[PDB]
């Protein structure tokens, strides 16, 4: 296995919404957070 | 007959403490199939650690025989003692030596072993491993020699940590490496959880069994910077690519390896059914947020080049026997999004 990405509250990059649904495919190198 | 030395020492430890010994009796209550007692567990460990995994089970081999024990209060109690987890670390490190050896190539074959298990080069396993690669074949996606014995891999670990042959085709750095505003997935995975406004807890009891920053980050001095932040957590299943990639253009600030648990599930799940199929999740796979706080893990802080992103963290979280976290970057090194960052191994 597992990994966690941690962002500070002031980080302007926000987690991409589709990944809030469990079971969603995460392709390595694809964008998971963006400004 | 005859057990490898680290297992003999593991067994001696169990028998060295009456409370630990009693946990290794109670956790087996009512169990009908092997392992039925901690002696059988040691015997089965001795076989597992001299073999490589095969394709077919929901999880790796030690998990499969430990799951019933983890799902008891006595097991959870034993498996949250740091003294016992020192032994698990030694055992899995020993297995890791075998899995890095040429002898472990004997599962990198196309054989079907029975109705539900096969070698990793059997078509059933190959297809499972390329499910998310849009029709490309294993030998197109991954660096290997499909015409060589064992596909050219030198060990089970080499196969486990196979590399992409052409990531610009199969796993591109979406948006372009030079766009410093983007954060990429560090691992090939399935989303498990996203939490916002994350905080620290004094104890990991009740309270939704959520993240506790000070636990997760092992009381790092950076921890306060992440209070009220957000966390994305992914799960790498048994067939996933298991290397780590850099999530942002930035500088490695700090790498911390934290000893921890291997077989601790969330206490609220103790006693839940363990489904007899590969699609209904068992309790341990409903515990990833809980044990992110306590599992053997590596914490990596990265300062993004873009200071609107600034300091971020990754935690690489062990699960049962797949708990070695190897960083291949050094503190102070600059990385670009997509670069090789490290990998998981079988081990403690
Ligand atoms: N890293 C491969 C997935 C994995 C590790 N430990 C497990 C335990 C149960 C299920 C999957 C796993």
């Amino acid at each position: 296995x597992s990994f966690a990405l941690g962002l500070r509250k002031d980080c302007r990059a926000e987690i991409v919404e589709k990944f809030t649904e469990p079971g969603t495919v995460i392709r390595i190198n694809e964008v998971v957070a963006a400004l | 007959f005859g057990l490898m030395q680290p297992i003999q020492e593991f067994k001696a430890f169990i028998e060295s403490d009456p409370v630990v010994h009693q946990e290794f009796i109670d956790m087996f209550e009512g169990i009908q199939d092997s392992p039925r007692n901690y002696q059988e567990l040691c015997n089965m460990f001795n076989d597992i650690f001299r073999k490589a995994p095969v394709y077919g089970d929901l999880g790796p081999p030690v998990y499969m025989i430990m799951a019933k024990l983890m799902n008891t209060r006595a097991g959870f109690s034993a498996f949250t003692r740091q003294r016992l987890n020192l032994h698990f670390k030694k055992l899995f490190d020993t297995w890791g030596l075998f899995l890095s050896s040429k002898d472990s190539r004997n599962v990198l074959v196309a054989d079907q072993f029975d109705d539900r298990h096969c070698g990793w080069l059997n078509e059933r396993a190959l297809s499972a491993m390329v499910k998310h690669y849009n029709g490309r074949a294993f030998d197109e996606v991954f660096l290997c020699d499909k015409n060589a014995p064992y596909y050219g891999f030198n060990s089970y670990d080499d196969f486990f940590n196979r590399r992409f042959r052409n990531r610009d085709i199969d796993r591109p750095v979406v948006g372009g490496v030079n766009n410093t505003t983007l954060i990429s997935a560090a691992c090939e995975s399935l989303s498990y959880n996203v939490s916002y406004d994350v905080q620290s807890l004094d104890t990991l009891v009740f309270k939704g069994e959520t993240y506790s920053l000070k636990h997760l980050l092992n009381n790092d001095p950076f921890t306060p910077q992440f209070e009220h932040g957000s966390i994305l957590q992914g799960f790498l299943n048994v067939t996933a690519y298991h290397r780590w990639h850099a999530p942002v253009n930035g500088t490695i600030v700090k790498i911390i390896n934290v000893p921890g648990t291997y077989f601790a599930q969330a206490p609220s799940t103790i006693g839940d059914p363990i489904p007899d199929n590969d699609y209904d999740p068992p309790p341990y796979l409903k515990s990833l947020v809980y044990f992110s706080n306590i599992a053997a893990r590596q914490i990596m802080f990265i300062e993004a080049d873009n200071k609107e992103i600034g300091l971020i963290f990754l935690v690489f979280i062990g699960m049962t026997e797949i708990s070695t976290c190897e960083a291949t970057v050094s503190e102070g090194q600059h990385v670009n999004r997509g670069d090789d960052l490290g990998m998981f191994h079988f081990g403690g």
